[PDB]
């Protein structure tokens, strides 16, 4: 034969290939040789993660394809949140493998988990087929079920990976006979540009079974995204899990489901627009009410911090729900890079803080600022721009999540979104009164014995990359949306 | 070498016909045709022949002989997927009673076949005599398949 | 029968070429574009009429253009053969709009299509009308 | 309306009170323009969705031919109904020769139905 | 039809057991008794019912085996359209063989297939 | 055998009818239905493989174009049957014959399974009769025997294993359990469970 | 033919292994009735194949990629069942509400 | 290419019936063994299924990923329960099983209204070309090869990545 065409076509996907040559490798090596070393596992986490958006930027400027015969789509849209994907991942490694080797566990199997889901992850973005669209997530959601049970001891873990892994089964196949629903009637069509064709060539574009497609589709995406009463697995698995794992599934989970539901509410389900427009106006206002009013009565940090994704994610849907026009995926974009920079920061204080210190339980971050002003003054900020606070990431992310709101007149959800921002800040606000407590009696002894030891230590300049960002790319949200605006 | 391919007749006097497959070929069961034999191991490597009532005394009643074709090859014997092209067209006559034999390539997006169809119209009946081979094997067998789609014939039942 | 009202202004008339296999056509605008190519996701504009001119679908009622692979009979035999040409029929070209007249045969046939809920959206044998207007070929990311 | 044919098969065949004479002898019309239609996807041996069609139409036939029995007059209602057995049986055929498919017999089959059917229309007027 | 006769060899193979229990039941004779009824264990009277409960390190194969069963099943089409394409679906399964080898061999250092 | 019949060519006969006639028992500690249902699932498995053995080139019943893999679908139903009734029984033999069973063909149904998968490449078809005639081209040398010692090996090995015939006799080996799963079966149960094994 | 009846099984099927998912008090049944939903799927998308995809058979091959990774989810859990009982030895889950 | 109508559709109810009995046996069983083995049924039912449609090798397929799965699960189940329990015989009916019959009810109910709605056969008469087969493949299965082959390359690797990975997971996860 030629191998060419599919040569030509495996060139598309290189950043993809490259992920997999480095997990291969990390696997043969593990294998291979009996004793373990942590700066190799360091280096070829890296490497593999830092040489995809090598070769990612390099094929930025390339024309929009198809590839493998309608299975892959490359163009300006998913190539960003491909990057952000690689980004998660690249900031989420330096979390893993300090936290994963402090438990005294094997960490080769971490890293493979992390770069496989990061590998479905990536594939998710661009999935221009409805097999794709499956199989992808699957990539993502069985690993994530090997994660976040991992500690394989603790007896949260356990619970949290029977929960996760019994609602991911409830969904993720209710999503499936959507997308049986969806592939009947419309004439044996899969590609996400070729069944709105077929739904007229059969003329069932307004049959009752696309509908229930429809619904089942967005109820399956739901609960990736955690909007809504879709979110409960999320608070139990992000408090009985290790919090490296979590942080990723906190930011690389929402950005490949973002991405999913903005290619399969637009390209495939554009002539029902005025159904799933109202469905995901209901599931962000829930989300909004129903993640910033619990948020407000939480005694653990992760869990809060579970609350806290769910009432965010909020924000994030009104820029499906603007649609194209009015800016709307470009708002999506450069409040997501945001939403990274802050859930990764305010997760590496966290594990930083619990590895030093042992606890989640908030009571216990009294005082930090006294043993360790660094560390406090991180996480205030992680914590400020998360509420939306002026001088940092989240202010400006919100009014240009709201200034597009309002441009395509959604008054209602711009209102709720305010409502619940400025109940946003009870919270985020709490942790940084503990934080400036110098009574002596309310300090718990978690924090008295505290050592910051004088090294540097890998999460240190992880979440330097992190701070420094959701506060000075203040300034820097015009060369921002000039980069997501331009795709379409 | 010595002596080229040998080659074996299969006459149907019930059904009025005969045409010669290599001896190399085993016979099976197309689905719905009359004859096939194909070989033991190769793909994509077989003749055939089913034949369809018709009230024509000969082919030349079905009209011009490259307007037909194109629409036979075009509407009947290509899946909609398929790309098709003719590369030669051919008439043969014998006992009166005219063959038209023709080469197409059969281009689908997963894979490219090659055929040398024959069709006739005698008895009644309409046959369609069908050489197949892969595309990437069809330069070194299209003449050991030729002899084939030139070895059709058709007598009175 | 079930027709969703949809007000659109009609199109300039034509004279019909018809052709061997019923359909009629004529060149409103001559593309200057590439012509449809085989195998290829293409967007185009279409308001499809009934008989006695009632408009039963249009891709302006959904906003943007349609996109369909073309060549490989994805969509009726009426409009494939109007947009991607063959059978006396010149492919169309990009900004290309032609008036296409479907017969039955190359539509849906004797059999009603859309049908559900006690009413059907085609019914059988109808001539259907098509103002198609090519508006270009499928890219992953719009201007 | 439709009045049949716009709904699942199962439910108008269980679920629905049945045709009048007067809609029987249009779904007979019907049924002969779709059996005139798939002569092309018989020729290119499309053998699941012709027995599909030779199914769906029989179970059609089987009460329409029944009760358009009141339509025919008395004075040809016993050939009508020969006619409606002589339909029966070759469809009969045609099914014996889409299901264990050959090329030449349901061919035969089909012509042999599309004459029989032709017959039955000319009864029914 | 090729598959109609595979209905009726399965329908008759479904039969064949339900005849042989219906003559058995026709035929032999019951004389039923309490001390027939009770569990064979040797002899000795059977203690607390069966029931073992084995090691999850000696039953660790069976999750490589429910992997390997679909790998197996996947390279069949690849073989059945090896002919028919080229040397691309070579290439095509040659990850997937190498791949199933990385897992036999993980599965073999780590010690799950040991007994 | 000598007596039952001229050579003993009677005895398995007279076995038959023996066990037709012996007085069927049924475990009053374990369950009736899974005890009635395990050696027929066993038996209808393993027969429904004879659908696609060609005695010709068409003396077969059913030349499926799946052939071999449907031989392989339908030959990994048994150990479930058996291991249903090594649950049904209410015995501890049983049970241990069960699950060796269930671990037996856990291990050998993968080589059986690529072995059949390499002959099947070989010939580009899944069917039996195109695998014979692929072999029947080039005569007495044409035999995939020859071709594929290590498939060959492998299969008769794997075929052995799945026959539990021995050195595979674990989940019914006499010295170790009385006798398997067999323990509790008594009357047609048996006989059934000992025509299985033969025609497989 | 009554093909749209093997629909209606579909459905059930899929609201019988929904009903299973919910009341289960064992997760190897609540994995038993993740198999059953999957399989709804997959008939759905077999009967759908069946019906307009005789060609190409993108729902067959749909189906081969489901079974595939209800298979994997299979070996996942009991593996997760594995660690469970190891750590608790229970296997109730409504009665782990630690996380709450 | 199908069996007779009657048989077909007197093979459909049946096997509809045989799958209703296992679906119930599956989620009306305490012991796990006894639901797995009504799984079994509704495995089998299925695989009939596909062979009644056209799927020679989907049902193959079924029937050997699903039996290995099938006797995985009734391993770890005898392995991680506690004994043999046939007394335990249909877990008891509470409040909490009650309502979520009425939400399935009526979850089935939307589901047969749409079914029972939408004519079927008139989706078929309109997708004509998706039906034309390419006459060279006169083997299903061969057409399954080709169209796995060459239509789905991505998926084809993303599953071997994510069956290599859950066997890793597997391993780690119940290992003691
Ligand atoms: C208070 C902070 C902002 C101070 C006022 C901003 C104006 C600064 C100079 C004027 C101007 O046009 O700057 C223009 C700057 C430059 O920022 C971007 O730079 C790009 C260069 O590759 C391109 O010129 C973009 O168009 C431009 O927007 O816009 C800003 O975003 C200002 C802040 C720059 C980041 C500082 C950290
Ligand atoms: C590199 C990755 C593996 C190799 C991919 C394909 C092998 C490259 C040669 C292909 C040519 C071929 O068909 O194999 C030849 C035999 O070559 C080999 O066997 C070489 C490969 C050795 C080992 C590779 C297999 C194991 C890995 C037979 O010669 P031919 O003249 O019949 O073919 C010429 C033409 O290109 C046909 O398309
Ligand atoms: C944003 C970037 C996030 C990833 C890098 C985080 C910082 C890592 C760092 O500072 O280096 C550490 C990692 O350094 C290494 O040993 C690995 C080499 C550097 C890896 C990190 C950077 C890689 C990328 C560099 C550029 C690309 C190079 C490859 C392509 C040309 C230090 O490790 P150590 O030697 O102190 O570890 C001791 C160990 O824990 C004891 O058990
Ligand atoms: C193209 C192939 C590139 C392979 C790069 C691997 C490399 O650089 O070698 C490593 C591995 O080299 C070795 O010493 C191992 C032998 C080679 C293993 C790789 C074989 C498979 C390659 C595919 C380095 O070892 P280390 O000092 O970082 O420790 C790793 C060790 O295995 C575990 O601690
Ligand atoms: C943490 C991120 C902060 C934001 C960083 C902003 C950077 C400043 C603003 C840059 C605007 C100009 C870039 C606009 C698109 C350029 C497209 C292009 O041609 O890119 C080339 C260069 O590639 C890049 O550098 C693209 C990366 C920038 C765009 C994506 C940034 C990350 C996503 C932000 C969210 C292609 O690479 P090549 O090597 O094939 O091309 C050779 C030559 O340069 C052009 O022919
Ligand atoms: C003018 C607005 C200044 C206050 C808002 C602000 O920029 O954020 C913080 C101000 O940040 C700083 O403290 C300055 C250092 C980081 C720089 C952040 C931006 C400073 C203002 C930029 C211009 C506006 C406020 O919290 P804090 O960090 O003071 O909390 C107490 C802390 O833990 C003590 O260590
Ligand atoms: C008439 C059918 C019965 C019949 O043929 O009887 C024989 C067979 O019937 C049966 O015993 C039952 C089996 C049915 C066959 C019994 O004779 P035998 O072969 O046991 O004795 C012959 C000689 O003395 C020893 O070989
Ligand atoms: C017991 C082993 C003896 C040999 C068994 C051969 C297989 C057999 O008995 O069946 C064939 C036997 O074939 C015969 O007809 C031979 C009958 C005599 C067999 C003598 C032994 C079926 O082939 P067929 O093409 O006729 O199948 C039926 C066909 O589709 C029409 O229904
Ligand atoms: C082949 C299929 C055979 C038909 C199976 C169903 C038989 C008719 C329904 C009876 C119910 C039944 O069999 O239930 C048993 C459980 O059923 C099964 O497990 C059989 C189904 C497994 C089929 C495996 C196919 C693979 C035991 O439960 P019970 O309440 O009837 O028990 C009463 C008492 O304890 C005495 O036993
Ligand atoms: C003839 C067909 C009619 C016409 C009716 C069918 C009759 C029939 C063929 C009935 C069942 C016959 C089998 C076929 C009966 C049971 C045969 C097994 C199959 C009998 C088991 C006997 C052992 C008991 C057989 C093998 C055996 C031999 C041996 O030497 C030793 C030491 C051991 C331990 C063994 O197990």
């Amino acid at each position: 034969k030629a191998f060419h065409l599919l040569l030509f076509d495996g060139s598309l996907i290189f950043p993809e290939c490259i992920l997999i040559f480095g997990l291969i490798l990390l696997l043969m090596i593990d294998s291979t040789s009996d004793q373990k070393d942590i700066p190799w596992l360091y280096f070829i986490s890296s490497t593999s993660l830092v040489m995809s958006i090598t070769a990612l930027l390099f094929r930025w400027r390339e024309e929009p394809m198809i590839s493998f015969s309608g299975n892959f789509q490359t163009n300006n849209f998913n190539e960003i949140f491909q990057f952000l994907i690689l980004l998660c991942s690249t900031l989420c490694i330096p979390l893993s493998v300090e936290y994963i080797e402090c438990t005294e566990m094997a960490l080769t199997e971490f890293l493979l988990f992390i770069l496989t889901a990061t590998l479905g992850g990536m594939f998710l973005c661009g999935a221009n087929d409805l097999i794709t669209i499956f199989v992808a997530p699957e990539c993502f959601s069985l690993c994530s079920y090997l994660l976040s049970g991992y500690t394989k001891k603790d007896v949260r873990s356990n619970e949290a990976t029977t929960k996760y892994l019994l609602m991911g089964g409830a969904s993720s196949s209710i999503l499936v006979h959507g997308f049986s629903w969806l592939y009947g009637s419309s004439g044996g069509e899969i590609e996400l540009q070729e069944i709105v064709n077929g739904l007229i060539n059969t003329q069932m574009y307004n049959s009752p079974g696309i509908s229930i497609a429809l619904i089942f589709i967005t109820v399956g995406i739901g609960f990736k995204l955690s909007p809504a009463p879709s979110h409960q697995w999320t608070p139990d698995v992000y408090e009985g899990s290790p919090t490296p794992v979590v942080a990723f599934l906190s930011v690389t989970s929402k950005v490949a489901a973002s991405a999913s539901a903005t290619r399969i509410f637009d390209i495939p389900f554009y002539f029902s627009s005025n159904e799933w427009h109202l469905l995901l106006e209901i599931l962000a206002i829930l989300s909004m009410i129903l993640g910033n009013l619990i948020a407000i009565t939480q005694t653990s940090m992760k869990r809060m911090l579970a609350y806290s994704s769910i009432g965010q994610i909020g924000y994030v849907i009104i820029g499906i729900i603007v649609g194209d026009s009015n800016d709307g995926y470009a708002s999506m974009i450069t409040y997501m890079l945001f939403y990274i920079s802050m859930n990764l920061g305010t997760f590496a204080c966290i594990v930083l803080f619990g590895l030093r210190t042992g606890t989640d339980n908030i009571r216990d971050y009294a005082g930090l600022y006294t043993k360790d002003p660094f560390l406090a003054l991180s996480l205030a900020l992680c914590l400020l721009s998360l509420g939306g606070l002026p001088p940092l990431a989240g202010f400006f992310g919100k009014i240009y999540l709201f200034w597009c709101g309002w441009q395509a007149g959604l008054y209602f959800l711009v209102l709720i979104g305010l409502l619940t921002s400025v109940l946003s800040i009870y919270y985020y606000l709490k942790i940084i009164k503990l934080l400036m407590t110098g009574r002596n009696q309310e300090i718990t002894p978690h924090v008295r014995n505290y050592r910051r030891s004088p090294l540097r230590s890998k999460n240190s300049i992880e979440f330097s990359m992190i701070v420094c960002v959701i506060a000075s790319t203040i300034p820097g949200i015009s060369m921002n949306p000039i980069i997501t605006i331009a795709q379409d | 070498k010595e002596t080229p391919e040998r080659y074996t007749a299969f006459v149907d006097k019930a059904d009025g016909y005969s045409y010669v497959y290599p001896s190399d070929w085993r016979e099976f069961d197309f689905r719905a045709h009359d004859s096939a034999f194909k070989d033991r191991y190769l793909q994509l490597q077989n003749v055939r022949l089913s034949f369809i009532p018709t009230d024509k005394n000969d082919v030349h009643d079905l009209g011009p002989m490259e307007d037909v074709i194109q629409t036979l090859v075009k509407n009947i014997l290509a899946a909609p997927n398929q790309m098709t092209d003719i590369r030669e067209i051919q008439e043969r006559s014998v006992d009166g009673k005219n063959y038209w034999t023709f080469e197409y390539n059969l281009t689908s997006p997963n894979f490219s076949v090659t055929h040398f169809t024959t069709l006739a119209i005698a008895n009644g009946r309409y046959y369609t005599l069908t050489v197949s081979a892969n595309e990437r094997r069809w330069k070194r067998y299209r003449n050991k398949l030729k002899v084939v789609a030139d070895s059709f014939k058709v007598f009175e039942i | 029968l079930r027709v969703e009202y949809y007000a659109t202004t009609a199109e300039p008339s034509c004279e019909l070429n018809l052709v061997r296999s019923g359909l009629g056509y004529c060149d409103l605008v001559v593309g200057s574009g590439v012509p449809a190519p085989y195998n290829t996701l293409i967007n185009v504009h279409y308001t499809a009429r009934f008989s006695d001119e009632t408009v039963f679908d249009s891709s302006y009622k959904r906003g943007r253009p349609l996109t369909m692979r073309i060549g490989v009979g994805k969509v009726i035999k009426g409009l494939d053969q109007g947009i991607f040409g063959g059978d006396g029929v010149p492919p169309m070209q990009v900004g290309g709009k032609r008036k296409l007249r479907i017969p039955p045969h190359l539509g849906y046939g004797p059999e009603p299509a859309g049908c559900f809920s006690g009413d059907c959206n085609v019914p059988a044998n109808a001539t259907l009308l098509y103002d198609v207007t090519f508006m270009g070929v499928y890219s992953g990311n719009r201007a | 309306e439709f009045k049949w044919g716009t709904r699942s098969f199962i439910w108008e065949r269980f679920f629905e009170p049945g045709l009048s004479p007067e809609d029987a002898v249009s779904r007979i019309k019907n049924t002969a323009e779709g059996l005139h239609s798939l002569r092309h996807m018989l020729e290119t041996m499309s053998w699941r969705y012709v027995i599909f069609y030779i199914r769906l139409k029989q179970a059609y036939l089987k009460q329409d031919m029944k009760s358009a029995m009141i339509m025919v007059p008395e004075g040809r209602r016993d050939d009508y109904s020969n006619a409606a057995n002589e339909l029966v049986d070759n469809m009969a055929e045609f099914d014996y020769y889409v299901r264990t498919p050959k090329v030449y017999e349901s061919y035969v089959s089909y012509e042999k139905t599309l004459k029989s059917i032709d017959n039955l229309l000319g009864f029914l007027a | 039809y090729e598959y109609d006769i595979f209905w009726a060899f399965l329908i008759i193979s479904s039969v064949i057991p339900i005849l042989a229990f219906l003559f058995s039941g026709i035929l032999a004779p019951i004389s039923k008794g309490p001390e027939k009824l009770s569990s064979y264990e040797s002899g000795i009277e059977p203690m607390g019912d069966a029931w073992l409960q084995f090691r999850i390190r000696y039953y660790m194969f069976a999750l490589v085996f429910v992997v390997f069963d679909v790998e197996t099943v996947f390279l069949y089409p690849w073989a059945m359209s090896f002919d028919i394409l080229g040397v691309s679906v070579f290439i095509e399964a040659l990850i997937f063989v190498l791949i199933l080898i990385v897992g036999l061999v993980y599965a073999w250092r780590k010690g799950a297939l040991e007994w | 055998p000598e007596y039952a019949g001229p050579l003993g060519i009677l005895q398995a006969l007279a076995d038959g009818t023996k066990l037709l006639f012996k007085e069927n028992l049924l475990p009053s500690r374990g369950d009736t239905y899974l005890f009635s249902i395990g050696p027929s699932i066993a038996v209808i498995s393993i027969l429904l493989g004879y659908l696609i053995i060609p005695f010709g080139s068409r003396l077969v019943l059913a030349d499926l174009s799946i052939g071999v893999f449907l031989w392989i679908a339908v030959s990994s139903i048994a150990p479930i049957g058996l291991l249903m009734s090594g649950y049904g029984s209410n015995n501890k033999y049983s049970f241990l014959g069960g699950l060796r069973a269930a671990a037996q063909s856990i291990s050998y149904e993968i080589p059986l399974t690529l072995c059949v998968l390499s002959i099947s490449l070989l010939s580009n078809s899944s069917s039996t009769v195109d695998i014979v005639e692929a072999q029947s081209k080039y005569g007495f040398w044409g035999w995939n025997l020859w071709r594929q010692p290590i498939g060959f090996i492998v299969f008769i090995i794997s075929s052995l294993a799945e026959c539990e015939r021995l050195p595979f006799d674990l989940p019914e080996a006499e010295e170790e359990l009385v006798a398997g799963y067999q323990t509790e079966y008594s009357g047609i149960k048996f006989g059934l469970f000992y025509v299985a094994s033969y025609l497989n | 033919m009554i093909l749209e009846h093997v629909l209606v099984l579909s459905a059930f099927l899929f609201s019988i292994g929904i009903y299973g998912l919910v009341t289960s008090r064992n997760l190897v049944r609540a994995l038993m009735c993740l198999e059953l939903i999957l399989n709804a799927v997959n008939l759905n998308f077999v009967t759908f194949s069946d019906f307009f995809d005789s060609r190409q058979l993108k729902g067959n091959i749909f189906s081969i990629f489901v079974i595939a990774i209800a298979a994997a989810e299979a070996a996942i859990g009991p593996a997760i069942v594995s660690s469970i009982y190891r750590n608790r030895k229970s296997i109730r889950i409504n009665q782990s509400n630690l996380l709450n | 290419m199908d069996l007779p109508g009657p048989i077909h559709d007197f093979l459909l109810v049946f096997l509809g019936s045989g799958l209703i009995l296992g679906a119930l046996g599956v989620v009306l069983f305490t012991n796990p063994i006894f639901s797995a083995f009504s799984l079994g049924l509704v495995l089998v039912c299925i695989s009939l299924f596909y062979i009644l449609a056209n799927s020679h090798f989907v049902a193959s397929a079924q029937l050997l990923i699903y039996v290995g799965a099938i006797n995985v699960l009734i391993i770890f189940s005898v392995m991680f329960m506690s004994g043999p329990e046939y007394d335990k015989k249909f877990q008891l009916w509470t409040v909490g099983d009650g309502v979520t019959s009425l939400v399935c009810i009526s979850l089935f109910v939307s589901l047969i209204s749409t079914i029972l709605n939408t004519s079927w056969y008139g989706i078929i008469w309109t997708t004509k070309s998706n039906q034309i087969l390419e006459q060279d493949l006169i083997n299903a299965s061969q057409q399954i090869g080709i169209h796995l082959s060459t239509d789905f390359f991505l998926p084809f690797e993303l599953i071997s990545i994510i069956l290599l990975v859950s066997l890793i997971g597997a391993i780690a996860v119940a290992r003691q």
